[PDB]
This record gives structure tokens, sequence and C-alpha cells, in this order.
């Protein structure tokens, strides 16, 4: 039940550096799998957890 | 794996089923490196949905 939307820079390990190409920066992704009316996992099932 | 992923190059690194830094403490079998020389436009052709 923990939630995390820092959205820091990933160090993958490769520098102690700020910055974006070989630091993976940006928790999240902007390709969303929404793959419109196709393919499989195209976005359904909204989840409302109890 | 940890020199060859964390390099001074190799600007491409696309790594599938398993994490650059998570691979470099699993054991394998039979395990096989193929080596080729293509054109410029070499992203997005060795996907296995290409």
């Amino acid at each position: 039940f923990e939630r995390d939307i820092s959205t820091e820079i990933y160090q993958a390990g490769s520098t102690p550096c700020n910055g974006v190409k070989g630091f993976n920066c940006y928790f999240p992704l902007q390709p969303y799998g929404f793959q419109p009316t196709n393919g499989v996992g195209y976005q359904p099932y909204r989840v409302v957890v109890l | 794996y940890s020199v060859l992923y964390n390099s001074a190059s190799f600007s491409t690194f696309k790594c599938y089923g398993v994490s650059p830094t998570k691979l470099n403490d699993l054991c394998f079998t039979n395990v096989y490196a193929d080596s080729f020389v293509i054109r410029g436009d070499e992203v997005r052709q060795i996907a296995p949905g290409q």
C-alpha cells in the first residue's frame, strides 16, 4: 500500500552523475501500452482493490 | 558482464528477460555469442517482433 511518484534518475551504475542517456532518467515510461483497439494488453481492466 | 554493460561505448545494449545488473549474477549453459556487421540502420532491427 505504498506509493512512489518522485520521478528521479535511475542511476544504472554507469556513473554517479546527473543526466539522461546512460542514466535511465525518468522512473515511469511515456510509451504507455495503449495499442488502440488492437493487440493484447491494450489497457483494458480498470482496477479497484477493496 | 559488469564491465560490458558499464563500458566506454556499446551505446546499444538491448537486454531482455533480465536486467543488465542481474545478468552478472546468473549462471547458464551453452551461452552463445553471435557476431556480425550491418549498416547504420540497426535500430529495432534485432527485436523478436521485428
